[PDB]
C-alpha cells in the first residue's frame, strides 16, 4: 500500500536514478559535493565567528555604571525643571528617558509636567525644535 | 523460488 | 486444520468452495442449488479424509459408500462420480498402496513416458493403475533423475532434491507414510561467519545479524512496492529484474541518507549565520559603548559646581550609556540561545552511511540465499513474478530425508516397465499415433523404435532448451510452445559433500553461513548443512558462482571448503575428508541445469503454456480434428509448484489424469 517505514521511494526520485546508466552515480555526486561545499562553508563561518567573539572579549564589564537607586519625588526643584526642559529638547516625547535623566520623577509626573508648564517653558517650541532633527 | 528457502526464509514482499 | 476440512486442506483444496476443475466435471452441481454443493463438498471432503487417514490401502467406491451416512450416502450416482473424479486425478490412491482389486488383465491404450524423474514415475504408476500399457524411457542407468543420492559405506547425501518443504498440504506427506523415508526436522538456527580475508574468521553478533536481515527484508518489500504500486516494470524496453530493482532501491536509500545530511548542515549554517550577524551587532555596540563611557567619563571630570547644561550632560550621557547596556544585554541573552542551539544540532548528526562495507557484505549473503532459492543471479529473475507461487507454500517445518531422497523414486519404480540407458533422440506424433526413436547410451548406434497412442514428455527444461537440439520433434513444436521454452528460466545450483570420520562442528546446529569478501562471489560456498547421521557437511554453490565453479576441479573446491571450515572451527579440528563429491548440474547432459525460475520477461503463465498438450494436424486433409498426442509433465510445468519434487509429483498426476480422460474416456462427467 505504502513503502516500508522510512524507506524512501518517491515516484520522482525513481525516474531520476534510472533515466540513464550513470544517472545513478551522477546524482550521488552532485550530493557528495553539495555536502563538502557546505562543510567548508561551515568551518569558514566557525572561523569568522571565533574571531568576532575574541573582540567581544571582556564583555562590557569595565563600562558598566553602578546601580543608582534613589526615591521618586513630588516637588520640582528649579534644578529639576531645568533638566526637564533640556531632556525634552533632546528626547522629544520619550517620557521614560526624560524620567531617568531627571532621576527622581515617574513617567506620569514627567507627563504631567508637559501640561503644567506648557506655556511657561514653551514646551510647544521645544518639541517642534526637537522635531527639526 | 522463495518457497525453496529453509535457512533464514526471506519475508519481504510476501503477503501475510 | 482437521476433521473433514483438514482433509480438504491437506489436499490443497478449499474445504467450502468448488474448484475450477470440479466445476468442469460437475457443471450440473455447481450451477445448481446451494444445498447440493454442500452435499458434494462434504462427500468430496469425507472421501479425502478417508483416503488420507490410511494411504497404505486402496480406497474403493464400495469402501467409501460403506462409511457414509444419510443424507450423504443417499444418492449413490453422486458418491460414484465423486469417488471416480478423485481417483482419476490422483487425489486418492496415488503413490504406493496395496490394491484390493488386482489389475484388470488386458490393458487399454499405449503410452511412452520420456524420463523416469519423479514426474515421469508418478504419471506411469497412475496410468498403469488405470489399466494402460506404460513404458518409461530413461537415459541414465538409474531412476529418480534430479533426485540423486550419494551412497558409500554409511555416508548418505543428496546432490539433488534434499528437503521436504513442510508437510502441511504436501503430497509428500502421504508418500512418507507409504515409504520408509526417515524424516528429520531442521532447526531454524543459522549463525553466519565472516571470514575476514586472511584475518580472524569470526561470528556475526546478534545485533548486526538482526538489523541487516531486517534491512534486507525491508529492501525486498521495497522492490515489491516499486513493482506493484509504482509499476516500475519496464526500463528501456527491457523488463526489469529483481537484481536491478534491488539496486535502484539501495541507491535511493543512499541518496536519502545524503539529502538528510545536506539539510542538517544547511540548518547548522543558517543558524551559524544568525550568529555571525549577531556578533556583528554586538561588536559595533561594544564600540559605541566604549566611546560613550569615555564621553561620560570626560563630563565628570568637570568638577562641580556646574551650570545646569553641564549637569544635564553628565546625567544625559549616563542614561544613554545605560540604554546601550540594556541592548548589549538582550543580545548576550540572544547569543546564549543560538550558542547552544548549535551545540544541539552539532551533537545529533543524522546517519553517516546507508550501509557499511561490513554491512553490505552480510546483506550479500542474504542475496545469495535468494539466488540459491531461485537457482539464479538476481539479475535474471522477474521483478513482478519471481515470487508468484508464494500463496501455495506448505506449513510446518522443513525436513530432510535422512535415508536419502532416492528412496522415493526407487520405491515408485517398483512394478514398472523402465528401460534404462535409453536416450530419446526423436519424437514423432501424427494424427494416427506416435513413434519415439531412442538409442542405447552405451553403444549409440544400436537403435530403438517405440510405437504408442500418446507420449508424455518429462524432459528437463534445460534439455528442451538445448541449441542445437538433443531431442527432435517431428513435426517441430509450435512457436507458442518454443517461445515459452525460450522465455522461461532454467537455473543452476551445486553441492559439495564432505565426509569425515568425526563431528567437529556443533552437533545440534543444522545450518551455518559463510560470509565472504565480495559481491561477485556471494554464492560460493555460502551455506553449510549438517543433516545426516554420519558426519557429513554439505555446502551450497549458488548464484553466478555456480556456473563458474563447474570448470574448477574437485580438489580446488574441497580446498576452499576446508579453508572456510578451519577458519571457523580451528585449523586442527578440521581433518582431511575421507570422501568427497561435487555436483555439476549445468554440465550434466540429462539435466543441463538444476530447476526453473521465472525469468525476467516471463511469468507464471509460461508454466501453463508449458503444460499445454500438443495436437498434430490431420494426415488426410479435410479429415476431422485429431486427439492430442504429445503431453508434458515436470517441475517446469506446474505454475503453482515450480522447482520442487512435490511440484513434479503433482504434474505427473496431472497428466496421468488428462491422458486417461482422453484415451479411456471420462465416466464421471454426466
Ligand atoms: C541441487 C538441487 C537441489 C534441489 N533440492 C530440492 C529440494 O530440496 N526440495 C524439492 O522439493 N526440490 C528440490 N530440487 C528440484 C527437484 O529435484 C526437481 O524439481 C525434480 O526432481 C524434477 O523432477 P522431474 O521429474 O520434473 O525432472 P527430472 O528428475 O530431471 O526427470 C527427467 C528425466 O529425464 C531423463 N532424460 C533427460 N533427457 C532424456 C532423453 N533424451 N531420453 C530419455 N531420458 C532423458 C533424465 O535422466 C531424468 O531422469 C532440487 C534441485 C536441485 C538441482
Amino acid at each position: 500500500r505504502k513503502p516500508p517505514k522510512g524507506m524512501f521511494l518517491s515516484q520522482e526520485d525513481v525516474e531520476a536514478v534510472s533515466a540513464n546508466a550513470t544517472a545513478a552515480t551522477t546524482v550521488l555526486r552532485q550530493l557528495d559535493m553539495e555536502l563538502v561545499s557546505v562543510k567548508r562553508q561551515i568551518q569558514n563561518i566557525k572561523q569568522t565567528n571565533s574571531a568576532l567573539k575574541e573582540k567581544l572579549d571582556g564583555g562590557i564589564e569595565p563600562y558598566r555604571l553602578p546601580e543608582v537607586i534613589q526615591k521618586c519625588n513630588a516637588r520640582w526643584t528649579t534644578e529639576e525643571q531645568l533638566l526637564a526642559v533640556q531632556a525634552i529638547r533632546k528626547y522629544g516625547r520619550d517620557f521614560q528617558a526624560i524620567s531617568d535623566v531627571i532621576g527622581n520623577k515617574s513617567v506620569v509626573q514627567v507627563k504631567n509636567f508637559f501640561v503644567n508648564y506648557r506655556r511657561r517653558f514653551n514646551i510647544d517650541e521645544v518639541l517642534q525644535e526637537w522635531e527639526a532633527e | 523460488a522463495r518457497t525453496m528457502q529453509t535457512a533464514r526464509k526471506s519475508t519481504g514482499g510476501k503477503a501475510p | 486444520p482437521s476433521g473433514v476440512e483438514g482433509a480438504a486442506f491437506q489436499s490443497r483444496l478449499p474445504h467450502d468452495r468448488m474448484t475450477s476443475q470440479e466445476a468442469a466435471c460437475f457443471p450440473d452441481i455447481i450451477s445448481g442449488p446451494q444445498q447440493t454443493q454442500k452435499v458434494f463438498l462434504f462427500i468430496r471432503n469425507r472421501t479425502l479424509q478417508l483416503w488420507l487417514d490410511n494411504p497404505k490401502i486402496q480406497l474403493t467406491f464400495e469402501a467409501t459408500l460403506q462409511q457414509l451416512e444419510a443424507p450423504y450416502n443417499s444418492d449413490t450416482v453422486l458418491v460414484h462420480r465423486v469417488h471416480s473424479y478423485l481417483e482419476r486425478h490422483g487425489l486418492i490412491n496415488f503413490g504406493i498402496y496395496k490394491r484390493i482389486k488386482p489389475l484388470p488383465t488386458k490393458k487399454t491404450g499405449k503410452v511412452i513416458i520420456i524420463g523416469s524423474g519423479v514426474s515421469g514415475l508418478a504419471a506411469a504408476r497412475q496410468l498403469q493403475s488405470f489399466g494402460m500399457d506404460v513404458t518409461l524411457l530413461e537415459a541414465r542407468d538409474r531412476v529418480g533423475g534430479r533426485v540423486a543420492t550419494f551412497r558409500k559405506g554409511n555416508y548418505v547425501a543428496d546432490l539433488g532434491a534434499m528437503v521436504v518443504t513442510g508437510l502441511g498440504g504436501n503430497p509428500m506427506a502421504v508418500v512418507s507414510k507409504q515409504v520408509n523415508m526417515e524424516l528429520a526436522k531442521i532447526k531454524q538456527k543459522c549463525p553466519l561467519y565472516e571470514a575476514n580475508g586472511q584475518a580472524d574468521t569470526v561470528k556475526v553478533p546478534k545485533e548486526k545479524d538482526e538489523m541487516v536481515e531486517q534491512e534486507f527484508n525491508r529492501l525486498l518489500e521495497a522492490t515489491s512496492y516499486l513493482s506493484h504500486q509504482l509499476d516500475f516494470n519496464v526500463l528501456n524496453n527491457k523488463p526489469v529484474s529483481l537484481g536491478q530493482a534491488l539496486e535502484v532501491v539501495i541507491q535511493l536509500q543512499e541518496k536519502h541518507v545524503k539529502d538528510e545530511q545536506i539539510e542538517h548542515w544547511k540548518k547548522i549554517v543558517k543558524t551559524q549565520e544568525e550568529l555571525k550577524e549577531l556578533l556583528n551587532k554586538m561588536v559595533n555596540l561594544k564600540e559605541k559603548i566604549k566611546e560613550l563611557h569615555q564621553q561620560y567619563k570626560e563630563a565628570s571630570e568637570v568638577k562641580p559646581p556646574r551650570d545646569i547644561t553641564a549637569e544635564f550632560l553628565v546625567k544625559s550621557k549616563h542614561r544613554d550609556l545605560t540604554a546601550l547596556c540594556k541592548e548589549y544585554d538582550e543580545l548576550a541573552e540572544t547569543q546564549g540561545k543560538l550558542e547552544e542551539k548549535l551545540q544541539e544540532l552539532e551533537a545529533n548528526p543524522p546517519s553517516d552511511v546507508y550501509l557499511s562495507s561490513r554491512d553490505r557484505q552480510i546483506l550479500d549473503w542474504h542475496f545469495a540465499n535468494l539466488e540459491f532459492a531461485n537457482a539464479t543471479p538476481l539479475s535474471t529473475l522477474s521483478l513482478k513474478h519471481w515470487d508468484q507461487d508464494d500463496d501455495f507454500e506448505f506449513t510446518g517445518s522443513h525436513l530432510t530425508v535422512r535415508n536419502g531422497y532416492s528412496c522415493v523414486p526407487v520405491a515408485l519404480a517398483e512394478g514398472l516397465d523402465i528401460k534404462l540407458n535409453t536416450a530419446v533422440r526423436q519424437v514423432r506424433y501424427t494424427a494416427s499415433g506416435c513413434e519415439v526413436i531412442a538409442v542405447n547410451t552405451r553403444s549409440t548406434s544400436q537403435t530403438f523404435i517405440y510405437k504408442c497412442d500418446a507420449v508424455l514428455c518429462t524432459l528437463p527444461l534445460g534439455v528442451l532448451k538445448q541449441q542445437p537440439p538433443a531431442v527432435q520433434f517431428v513435426p517441430p513444436l509450435p512457436e507458442w510452445k518454443t517461445s515459452a521454452v525460450q522465455r522461461m528460466g532454467f537455473g543452476n545450483l551445486n553441492k559439495v559433500v564432505l565426509c569425515f570420520d568425526r563431528v567437529f562442528w556443533d552437533p545440534s546446529v543444522n545450518l551455518f553461513g559463510h560470509v565472504g569478501s565480495t559481491t561477485a562471489s556471494r554464492g560460493e560456498l555460502f551455506l553449510f548443512w549438517n543433516l545426516y547421521k554420519a558426519p557429513i557437511l554439505l555446502a551450497l554453490v549458488a548464484g553466478e558462482a555456480a556456473g563458474i565453479m563447474e570448470n574448477i576441479s574437485d580438489d580446488v573446491i574441497v580446498g576452499r571448503c576446508l579453508a572456510i571450515l578451519k577458519g571457523i572451527f580451528g585449523s586442527s579440528a578440521v581433518p582431511q575428508p575421507k570422501e568427497t563429491v561435487v555436483s555439476r548440474w549445468r554440465a550434466d547432459p540429462w539435466a543441463r541445469g538444476s530447476y526453473s525460475y521465472v525469468a525476467a520477461g516471463s511469468s507464471g503463465n509460461d508454466y501453463d503454456l508449458m503444460a499445454q498438450p500438443i495436437t498434430p494436424g490431420p494426415s488426410i486433409p479435410g479429415a476431422p480434428q485429431p486427439i492430442p498426442r504429445l503431453f508434458f509433465a515436470g517441475e517446469h510445468t506446474i505454475r503453482n509448484y515450480p522447482a520442487t519434487v512435490h511440484g513434479a509429483l503433482l504434474s505427473g498426476l496431472r497428466e496421468a489424469g488428462r491422458i486417461a480422460d482422453q484415451f479411456l474416456g471420462a465416466m464421471y462427467t454426466l
